[PDB]
């Protein structure tokens, strides 16, 4: 059959920390 | 082998053939239909990590089809098909990002899909639909979060990330007014991640500091709801984000009475999450939360 509409993507990784 | 991979491969390659025929022939509404089908085929064929390069090219060509169908639909003047195509473009973009990681032409394609969603979200606010506004803002922030990581040097990426952050903050405010809190939490996650990367890659200005403050108070209230829902896992990541955003503001812009208030609240949030992560047993997160808690205390307590 035809696949469903694109779902929401996974969350992006955690951001880095200040030096 | 995987018979479903093969069928999805030739089925998607069919749709691109028919779409290139309908474009050549001159009918536009079938080209929009074929764009819908290409996006669903593309996002599903890459729904998990695949090693075949032919799979990722069809996904990129499907995205290119969605963008082509988006610029024709804007000239015909159908707002609702433009919003759906914008949704599809970003979703397909971010799934190509998730699977293949970094190749060369996804940067320019994802950038084009990001500008498209920012327009649709403005147009969705004009229509007044809150469901589509949240989803479009979710995609804009998810895509902008990635682009600033891998690109960062491009001048246009700054403005698009700032517009995406400003967009998800508005969507997180209407999600608070609807009632669903799980969607608020994910929007706050994106708000912090983008805000942290903007200060990371591009420094501060008058507007970045103001947006980051809003994203910081947003994740603080989101982590307050995560503690009510009794979810340890999302709580410790929200506390990480709160400290991170608070750390990037203080170490680059400094702190007034408003920033120290939010920093203190985030600091007590991290100490609670550092306790919960050591219970659950997360060695990497346990030592990064200690790094944040110490770094934030040292900066706050320098006038002491």
């Amino acid at each position: 059959p035809l696949p469903p509409l694109p779902p929401l993507p996974p969350l992006p990784p955690l951001p880095p920390l200040p030096p | 082998m995987d018979e479903e991979r093969e069928k999805l491969k030739e089925k998607l390659k069919e749709v691109l053939r028919r779409a290139k025929e309908a474009k050549k022939k001159g009918d536009k509404e079938k080209l929009i239909e074929l764009a819908y089908e290409a996006a669903a085929l593309a996002a599903w064929i890459i729904h998990k990590d695949s090693n075949d390069d032919e799979i990722v090219e069809l996904a990129k060509e499907a995205l290119k089809l969605v963008l082509e169908a988006a610029k024709e639909a804007k000239k015909n003047g159908d707002k609702e098909k433009l919003i759906k195509l914008a949704y599809l473009a970003a979703a397909v973009a971010a799934w190509i990002i998730h699977t293949d990681g970094d190749d060369d032409e996804i940067v320019e394609l994802a950038k084009e899909a990001l500008k498209l969603v920012l327009e649709a979200a403005k147009e969705a606010k004009k229509n007044g639909d809150k469901e589509k506004l949240i989803k479009l803002a979710y995609l804009a922030a998810a895509v902008a979060a990635w682009i600033i990581t891998t690109d960062g040097d491009d001048d246009e990426i700054v403005e698009l990330a700032k517009e995406a952050l400003k967009l998800v903050l508005e969507a997180a405010k209407e999600a608070k007014k609807n009632g669903d809190k799980e969607k608020l939490i994910k929007l706050a996650y994106l708000a912090a991640a983008v805000a942290a990367w903007i200060i990371h890659t591009d420094g501060d200005d008058d507007e970045i500091v103001e947006l980051a403050k809003e994203a910081l108070k947003l994740v603080l209230e989101a982590a307050k709801e995560a503690k009510k829902n009794g979810d340890k896992e999302k709580l410790i990541k929200l506390a990480y984000l709160a400290a991170a955003v608070a750390a990037w503001i203080i170490t680059t812009d400094g702190d007034d009475e408003e920033i120290v208030e939010l920093a203190k609240e985030a600091l007590k949030l991290v100490k609670e999450a550092a306790e919960e992560a050591e219970k659950q047993g997360d060695e990497e997160l346990r030592e990064k939360l200690r790094y944040l808690s110490e770094a934030v205390r040292e900066w706050i307590e320098r006038n002491d």
